[PDB]
């Protein structure tokens, strides 16, 4: 609306922009792409298949971590993107002990 | 001299000159500092505060780890695992900064998790069942040491 | 499945998995869905049971690859001097789906294999061709030592010394692609097991040299009869222009280090051994005028 | 000066980020990029209060002081059909397990069995 701005930032953009994470239960996570990238596993499928990739299309499906821990492993990559590349203060990141063991387990898969 | 490398691999080597230096702990965590004697064997040394500096009069050629006093999880000096002190200069005395290391997700949350837990009951827990050895393999220096060897014959190549 | 530990069958899941593993070399079209899936199914294998599935994967995977290259080199022979060409789309398809592997396999490599067998180290096998199990270190360097093995064979001898006499010709033999000529050299630098330094040394041994000979002999001929027929003025623009024809075709076929080799025996080859009668012309050509001519020579 | 957000309607989340000091509407213009259906259409709610254009987000709460990037802000997200608005209803995630003995700390241990233990 007002005063100096681009379309292209802000982060408005089309569906190359944004990755697609399924869960278990079927849940959607959208998430930017440089926070995809953080994990190795996700960053391996968006390099592939790939013969054709070039057709803006990208999904990821997990089939052993539902919603509850993926939403933490998507906090956890919004927090990491934001804080690299700067010397401003970094707080710790919170893990509900219930959720501990598969939070653990689903960072160990992800290799983030 | 004898011809060959006596000794372990990670070790300090008694080379007479004095360096000085000063450890600063910039970070949150209680660091206890290691220094590996000539025979290789870690030695414990006063633990320092998060706030904190101290003196310390080394050698050239010493080596010394830093870990959390607590928990024994890793920390880095000047960036890296491994903190050898150098001839100072005009440059006056050799800094070691400790610093924590960017943790994975994945060990942070072990890390949360076995301050949390005893470990009696780790296996109670209910979590992925490969998590419960990982919870067991809390962070040893000795392992740490026993990597270092490796990578550092790794590190040995041929000159240019 | 789960990230929590469970109980998994390993040929159900390995024959579907060794279905889109074979797509994805020879270029086939996998999809997004079946890529997500196998991701999961190396996860699974590796975390079911105490006793893991990873390691049983690791020695089947390396037995698969091992006949499946074999069995390709020996197809990729078969045909009558285009086995160049499709050694170049096997090493193209497979570049990309190495590439993938590495990609898909980070899971294992990081969890197992944090150590090798450190403790002890055979001089039974473990270097140059055998048929006995290769290292326990990683997919990509695992790649490389199974590959070095295809070449020794005595059909190397023959088949790249006829190669050869297509590509000395610079004329009347015109001509082999850029594409084609590429993908031969690339796979010969390629097909050298993980090393500490410059893979090169197996391409400069086993092409270069003999390359380097047969081309210095088209090029001796060649000068000598144009000597015997043409006079001095003719023959500097005539050396000079095949001087710039080699450069363009070493640029397209070569390696960046050849580039020079090649140029600087043909150089040599045409000027350096008929210097004598060159020595003696240039006299007569600085007493004329004759701009073009000078500049030739210097 | 950034807050980190969360915009959620029935099982779907996308992660973004907005400027404190900006409108409402701003962050509708976001969401139409990924989503791709027009601004006018949606309604973007707080705590299911609806929000107007006339509103910016540090006002309706959305300060960097309660919205984090270890925690976010929920932004409730309605559709419309045409004219008439579906409002607010959004599934939510699966609850985590039940804590296990092994992760309660400490309590006393019992007499030993009379067989060797399994």
């Amino acid at each position: 609306m007002d005063g100096e701005e681009k379309t292209y930032g802000g982060c408005e953009g089309p569906d190359a922009m944004y990755v697609k994470l399924i869960s278990s239960d079927g849940h959607e996570f959208i998430v930017k792409r440089e926070h995809a990238l953080t994990s190795g596993t996700i960053k391996a499928m968006l390099s592939g298949p790939g013969q054709f990739a070039e057709n803006e299309t990208n999904e990821v499906n997990f089939r052993e971590i539902p919603s509850h821990v993926l939403s933490k492993v998507c906090m956890y990559f919004t927090y990491k993107v934001r804080y690299t590349n700067s010397s401003t203060e970094i707080p710790e990141f919170p893990i509900a002990p219930e959720i501990a063991l598969e939070l653990l387990m689903a960072a160990n898969f992800l290799d983030c | 001299m004898e011809a060959g490398r006596p000794r372990p691999v990670l070790r300090s080597v008694n080379s007479r000159e004095p360096s000085q230096v000063i450890f600063c702990n910039r970070s949150p965590r209680v660091v206890l500092p290691v220094w590996l004697n000539f025979d290789g064997e870690p030695q414990p040394y006063p633990t320092l505060p998060p706030g904190t500096g101290r003196r310390i009069h080394s050698y050239r050629g010493h080596l010394w780890l830093f870990r959390d006093a607590g928990t024994h999880d890793g920390l880095l000096v000047n960036q890296t695992e491994l903190f050898v002190p150098s001839l100072n200069v005009d440059g006056q005395p050799i800094f070691a900064n400790i610093t924590l290391p960017v943790y994975t997700l994945k060990e942070r949350c072990l890390q949360v998790v076995r301050s949390l837990v005893k470990p009696e009951n780790y296996r109670r827990l209910d979590i992925v069942r490969s998590l419960y050895e990982d919870l067991e393999d809390h962070p040893n220096v000795q392992k740490d040491l026993e990597r270092l060897t490796q990578e550092r014959i790794a590190h040995q190549r041929m000159g240019d | 499945m789960s990230l929590k530990p469970r109980v998994v069958d390993f040929d159900e899941t390995w024959n579907k998995l060794l279905t889109t593993i074979k797509a994805v070399v020879m270029l086939e079209y996998v999809e997004r869905a079946t890529w997500n899936d196998r991701f999961s199914d190396i996860y699974a294998l590796c975390v079911a049971y105490p006793e893991p599935l990873g390691e049983r994967l690791y020695t089947e995977t390396k037995i698969f690859l091992e006949n499946h290259v074999r069995h390709l080199h020996k197809r990729v022979l078969e045909s009558e001097e285009q086995v160049l060409v499709m050694y170049h789309r096997y090493w193209e398809e497979y570049s990309k789906g190495a590439d993938y592997m590495d990609c898909l396999y980070r899971y294992l490599n990081t969890q197992f294999i944090k150590k090798n067998k450190l403790t002890e180290a055979d001089l039974q096998y473990g270097y140059g061709g055998v048929d006995m199990n290769e290292p326990l270190m990683e997919i990509g360097e695992l790649a490389l030592d199974m590959w070095r093995k295809l070449m020794v064979e005595p059909l190397q001898a023959i088949l790249i010394r006829m190669l050869l006499r297509e590509i000395k010709n610079d004329r009347g033999g015109e001509d082999p692609n850029q594409k084609v000529i590429h993908g031969v050299i690339n796979s010969f630098v390629h097909v050298e097991q993980y090393k500490k330094k410059f893979p090169l040394k197996f391409y400069q041994e086993i092409f270069e040299s003999p390359f380097l000979t047969e081309t210095g002999e088209y090029y001796k001929q060649e000068a000598s009869n144009l000597l015997q027929e043409s006079n001095c003025s003719q023959y500097m623009e005539k050396v000079l222009g095949r001087l710039k024809d080699e450069e363009i075709r070493c640029r397209k076929y070569l390696h960046p280090s050849s580039y020079t080799k090649v140029i600087h025996e043909c150089q040599q080859r045409m000027v350096a051994d008929h210097l004598q009668f060159l020595h003696a012309e240039c006299h007569n050509i600085i007493r004329q005028e004759k701009k073009n001519d000078m500049a030739n020579m210097y | 000066m950034d807050v980190f957000l969360m915009i959620r309607r029935h099982k779907t989340t996308i992660f973004t980020d907005a400027k404190e000091s900006s409108t409402v509407f701003e962050l509708k213009r976001i969401v139409e990029g990924i989503l791709k259906r027009p601004p006018d259409e949606q309604r973007l709610y707080k705590d299911d209060q609806l929000l107007d254009d006339g509103k910016t987000l540090g006002e309706c709460g959305f300060t960097s002081q309660t919205a984090r990037p270890q925690a976010p802000a929920t932004v409730g997200l309605a559709f419309r059909a045409d004219d008439t608005f579906e409002a607010l209803c959004i599934e939510p995630f699966s609850s985590p397990p039940e804590l296990p003995d092994v992760m309660k700390p400490q309590d006393s241990g019992s007499s030993a069995n009379e067989q060797a233990v399994q």
